[PDB]
């Protein structure tokens, strides 16, 4: 290790520590829960309407809506955690505040679906901080339009999880996503690109040191950033459909704010 | 616009 590499290791560590502070349920813990390698009770499995209702004992709108709005509630909490994490990225809070807002607005869902993969396997997803496991099949079975809203997220996840990143890798990756200089409407791109340049260098070194056997992991990971955007744009279209067809529902105000003039 | 995010950022 040389002095520039050292500064990059320090940045990696600083981000890892902020990540652990900001995000209560890590991929480490999630994996422990999913494999069974934990001394906690295994999670309650939700695979049908009945199991759901018995698990709720751990509103009274229809099931698909209750599930969809539980996802909204989780995002709202996730946005708060991501906002706190973003504030720890060196140089972030020194940006024009309008640009901080724009970066968060466009970054949060990409990060949400990234971190959701940490909680997923090919059969289902941990919920309620790992106290539950909701099956992929059950989510597929929901009545249209809700029946296939999770499928693109699971398909992304199985591919993304094959990279076998850990929390120390994810912490840098997430910061890279937030510091994207090509978000629409940014006022001053230069200081954002300067920060992202450093982060990307930090990520590349991190991946070389933590995964020395996995050649071109850095390049595979950068291509996923493009796939995350697709997940978000498609989701926006699904939301448009849902907003037209289900005037039962109401989007949480934080989410209205994020989604307004997003794509 | 972005009243909440502003708030979370400045908090
Ligand atoms: C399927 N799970 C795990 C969370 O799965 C999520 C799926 C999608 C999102 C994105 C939300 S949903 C929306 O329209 N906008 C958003 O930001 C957020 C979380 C459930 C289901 C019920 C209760 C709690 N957890």
């Amino acid at each position: 290790l040389n002095p520039e590499s050292a500064d990059l290791r320090a940045l990696a560590k600083h981000l890892y520590d902020s990540y652990i502070k900001s995000f209560p349920l890590t991929k480490a813990k999630a994996r422990a829960i999913l494999t069974g390698k934990t001394t906690d009770k295994s999670p309650f499995v939700i695979y049908d309407m009945n199991s759901l209702m018995m698990g709720e004992d751990k509103q009274s709108k229809e099931v698909a809506i209750r599930i969809f709005q539980g996802c909204q509630f989780r995002s709202v909490e996730a946005v708060q955690e991501i906002t706190e994490y973003a504030k720890s990225i060196p140089g972030f809070v020194n940006l024009d505040l309008n640009d901080q807002v724009t970066l968060l607005k466009y970054g949060v869902h990409e990060i949400i679906y990234t971190m959701l993969a940490s909680l997923m396997n090919k059969d289902g997803v941990l919920i309620s901080e790992g106290q539950g496991f909701m099956t992929r099949e059950f989510l597929k079975s929901l009545r249209k339009p809700f029946g296939d809203f999770m499928e693109p997220k699971f398909e992304f996840a199985v591919k993304f999880n094959a990279l076998e990143l850990d929390d120390s890798d994810l912490a840098i990756f997430i910061a890279v996503i937030i510091l994207s200089g090509d978000r629409p409407g940014l006022l001053n791109v230069k200081p954002i690109e300067d920060i992202q340049d450093n982060l990307l260098q930090a990520l590349e070194l991190q991946l070389k040191l933590n995964h020395p056997e996995s050649s071109q992991l850095f390049a595979k990971l950068l291509q996923k950033m493009t796939d995350l955007r697709q997940i978000v744009t498609e989701h926006v279209q699904l939301l448009q459909v849902i907003k037209k067809t289900e005037t039962d529902m109401s989007l949480h105000p934080l989410l209205q704010e994020i989604y307004k003039d997003l794509y | 616009r972005h009243k909440i995010l502003h708030r979370l950022l400045q908090e």
